């Protein structure tokens, strides 16, 4: 029910790595599970923000959704695979301002260009 | 040898009984330093593992920052956490102390 | 002891992200026993023949 | 055995397999199911010496 | 170590083989349990 | 052996054998019960590390009591010792919502 | 089955389409999945092969 009929979000319940899909066949005294997971490699280190705020409009802040804001100025990458793309309203959420958010004053992404 | 040069520690010494009775206690699969290494590396992974989607990336963020995200995630607002960061750290410290 | 990738914390408002640039799929195989062989015994015959 | 001690009903435990079942549970009423009972023995048809 | 006893013990079949094999399997079970448990506690990435 | 001849000596040795064979069978049966139990328990420990320690849990009562925030793990003599830090509310008031 | 809310409806969609939703759901963006659909299928196939 957790593995095969659903994608699991429980680390280590199904297989190792991030669970994607599982299959089941019969075995001599039971079931044989075939768990296909996602295994990352070649990790790199990048610098990330906790969130970004409009420096001129400090109460207007965003945080990434299922990914990170990375320096490259700021761009978005999904959490499982480094692949920078523009910060847009489809990969951000508006949040309350925090002391750890960056104050950006130049190349403001579209969710902050208000 | 300890059981010969010193003998049994007390009445009913089940370690020295091994060489007498015919049974043996076997060592564990991992030594102490290896087990410590596993939980030590686990400690250092906590703040950056329980942070976002996927199990593939690691956010090397402060423990404290992790706690505030964890508290926000259960219903305590950011205004509250921001006003009370020292109060929260003190309560946490009391709980562990 | 196989050490994990060490990722440093920063003295700043930023943080280090250790993020994959590559990936693979792999299969964790698992066997779960659900049954045992069912056996009955003709106890009277077993014992006394 | 009835309250007054007389035997009014009985099972010959070697008559058939159904009878063996009743005897093994010491009851005239057993639950529905599939049960193993003593095997049907092969018997000697002669001897060799 | 008494030979008379050992001679009588033999009439009980391979008793000691069963004791040893049962415990050997039971002991392997912990090494496998431990190996699996730690493989899962193990972090991929961690801060110092 | 020192006191009895074979026809009686045999019977006496045999009593000791039966008692010792019985003891060893009981021992083994328990090592199998105890190792089966420990193995199930080990899988519970596995789940707690992944659910509790490497993640914030949303499952009431799985980790500790109260709302789970963070857990830590250290080794213990025959296993793991979990340290579950939860959020415990107090001084509830009633408001209209 | 592992597609949306509830256990009551069935989306008869391609396996491949399911995989891409599963990958998107763990943090791989759609731009990446779109550029790499053949690469992803090949890696998946290697894992099972
Ligand atoms: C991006 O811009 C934001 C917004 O300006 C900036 O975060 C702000 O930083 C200031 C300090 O630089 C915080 O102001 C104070 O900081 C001190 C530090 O000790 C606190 O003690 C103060 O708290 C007292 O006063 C508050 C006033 O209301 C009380 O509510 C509180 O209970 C205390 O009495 C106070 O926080 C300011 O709060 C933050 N802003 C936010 C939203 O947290 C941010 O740092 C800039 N980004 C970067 C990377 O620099
Ligand atoms: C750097 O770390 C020290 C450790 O005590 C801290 O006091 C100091 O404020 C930190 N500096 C920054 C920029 O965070
Ligand atoms: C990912 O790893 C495989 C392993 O052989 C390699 O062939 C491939 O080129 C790698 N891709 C990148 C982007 O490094």
């Amino acid at each position: 029910n957790e593995c095969v009929k659903a994608q699991s979000k429980r680390s280590g319940f199904c297989g190792q790595g991030t669970h994607i899909v599982s299959f089941v066949v019969n075995a001599p005294n039971g079931l044989y599970f075939m768990h296909v997971g996602y295994y990352p490699s070649n990790h790199i280190e990048v610098v990330s923000a906790y969130g970004l705020c409009d420096a001129a409009n400090p109460t207007n802040c965003i945080a990434p959704v299922n990914g990170y804001f990375i320096k490259t100025e700021w761009s978005y990458t999904g959490s499982s695979f480094y692949a920078p793309e523009p910060i847009t309203s489809l990969n951000t959420k508006y949040v309350a301002p925090q002391v750890t958010y960056q104050n950006i004053s130049t190349n403001l992404p579209p969710p902050l260009l208000g | 040898d300890d059981c010969m040069q010193q003998g049994p520690a007390s009445a009913r010494d089940l370690i020295c009984a091994q060489y007498v009775a015919g049974y043996k206690v076997l060592p564990p699969l991992m030594d102490v330093n290896m087990e410590a290494a596993y939980t030590s590396s686990l400690l250092g992974s906590i703040a950056g593992v329980g942070w976002t989607a996927g199990l593939s990336s690691f956010a090397a963020i402060p423990f404290a920052q992790s706690i505030f995200y964890r508290l926000n995630g259960v219903g305590i607002t950011q205004q509250v956490l921001s006003e009370n960061q020292k109060l929260i750290a003190n309560k946490f410290n009391q709980a562990l102390g | 002891f196989n050490h994990p990738i060490q990722v440093d914390q920063l003295n700043s408002s930023y943080f280090k992200l250790s993020i994959p640039t590559n990936f693979s799929f792999g299969v964790t195989q698992e066997y779960i026993q659900t049954t045992i062989q069912k056996v009955t015994v003709d106890c009277k015959q077993y014992v006394c023949n | 055995f009835s309250v007054d001690g007389y035997i009014r009903r009985a099972i010959d435990c070697g008559f058939n397999d159904l009878s063996q079942l009743h005897c093994s549970y010491e009851s005239f009423d057993v639950e529905s199911g599939v049960y193993s009972v003593s095997s049907f023995e092969a018997k000697p048809s002669g001897s060799v010496v | 170590g008494f030979q008379k006893c050992e001679q009588l013990l033999r009439e009980y079949g391979q008793f000691c083989s069963k004791i040893n094999q049962a415990l050997h399997g039971a002991n392997l079970r912990q090494d496998d349990s431990v190996r699996n448990l730690f493989a899962s506690v193990k972090s991929s990435q961690s801060s110092p | 052996i020192q006191r009895l001849d074979p026809p009686e000596q045999d019977a006496q040795i045999d009593r000791l054998i039966n008692g010792r064979l019985t003891t060893l069978n009981a021992f083994v049966a328990q090592q199998l019960v105890r190792s089966e139990s420990a193995a199930l328990s080990a899988q519970l420990a596995k789940d707690k590390v992944n659910e509790c320690v490497k993640a914030q849990s949303k499952r009431s009562g799985f980790c500790g009591q109260g709302t789970h925030i963070v857990s830590f793990v250290v080794n213990a003599p025959n296993g793991l010792y979990f340290m579950h830090v939860g959020y415990y509310p107090s001084n509830h008031i009633e408001v209209v919502s």
